């Protein structure tokens, strides 16, 4: 698509990852708002960060995010299984429609 | 918010679909109803974001005219919690509009985050064949 991520990311259980997404000057960070949502396989999607960093409700503190001019990021600390689900990010203005990238697949390390 | 998706529909190639979600537990008209599918081929493609108060809608370039939204006048169960439903109709299906279709409640009425999909329901699927 246009916007894009290194498809798959891991951490190991207590520590921290970085999801990052990126794109073409027509999805630029300087200009759309980034969101993130979970996205569990054949489950309905939860918000977690609708605008580059605010935190939607309901979601622990250990979800984060920061923007660079050329990217986004999404900082998981204390990742848990249940964080293995694909996570994706998709841009926005308040004119324009949110414009979904591709996924990322999270490998939580040391489960019995 | 409790977006209820009324089911599932199994055409074939030409049809048209009407696909419908319900709600119950929020005034509808206060928010967005957005309409986005996950295709097993592509993953979230998006639809479009048709607000339920005014005739504003906004619809990706990849399906304008394909594509026919409207909303229902809410029905006023009781103040500040509203029932109502709206529905979207796909002509000319091809083999790619497959897979799960969404409803969702937008995030909030205002600011830089609004018509945001937020409240998602249960899902449908479509088969197209
Ligand atoms: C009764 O309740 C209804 C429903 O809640 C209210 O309608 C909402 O009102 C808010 C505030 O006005 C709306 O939010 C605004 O959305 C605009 C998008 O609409 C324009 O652009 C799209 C293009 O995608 C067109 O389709 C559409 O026709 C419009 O032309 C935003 O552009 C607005 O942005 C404002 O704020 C941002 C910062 O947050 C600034 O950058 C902008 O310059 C601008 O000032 C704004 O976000 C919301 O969409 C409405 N929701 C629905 C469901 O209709 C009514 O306003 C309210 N009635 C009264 C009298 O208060
Ligand atoms: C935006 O508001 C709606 C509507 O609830 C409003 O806020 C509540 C805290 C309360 O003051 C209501 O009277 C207001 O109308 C939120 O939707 C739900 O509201 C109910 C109210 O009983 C609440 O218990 C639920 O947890 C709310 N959430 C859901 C998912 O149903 C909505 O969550 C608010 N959005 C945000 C981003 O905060």
């Amino acid at each position: 698509s246009v916007l894009t991520q290194s498809a798959s990311v891991s951490g190991s259980l207590g520590q921290s990852v970085t999801i990052s997404c990126t794109g073409p000057n027509s999805v630029c960070c300087s200009h759309k708002s980034i969101s993130w949502y979970q996205w569990p396989p054949g489950r309905a999607p939860t918000l977690i960060i609708y605008e580059d960093n605010e935190r939607a409700p309901g979601i622990s503190p250990r979800f984060s995010g920061y923007k660079s001019y050329w990217s986004a990021y999404l900082t998981i600390s204390d990742l848990r299984p249940e964080d293995e689900t694909t996570y994706y990010c998709c841009s926005y203005t308040h004119n324009s429609g949110c414009v979904f990238g591709t996924g990322t697949k999270v490998s939580v390390l040391g489960q019995s | 918010g409790q977006l209820v998706q009324s089911g599932a529909e199994l055409k074939k190639p030409g049809a048209s679909v009407k696909i419908s979600c319900k709600t119950s537990g929020y005034r509808f008209n206060f928010y967005h109803i957005n309409w986005i599918r996950q295709t097993a081929g592509r993953g979230p493609e998006w639809m479009g974001w048709i607000s339920p108060y005014s005739g504003d809608k906004n619809l990706a370039p990849a399906f304008q005219d394909r594509v026919i939204m409207t909303t229902d006048t809410e029905v006023p169960v009781t103040s500040f919690t509203s029932t109502g439903a709206a529905y979207m109709e796909i002509r000319n299906l091809k083999f790619d509009d497959t897979g799960t279709y969404f409803c969702a409640k937008g995030l909030l009425r205002d600011g830089s985050s609004t018509w945001l999909p937020y409240l998602w329901g249960q899902g449908t699927l479509l088969t197209v064949s």
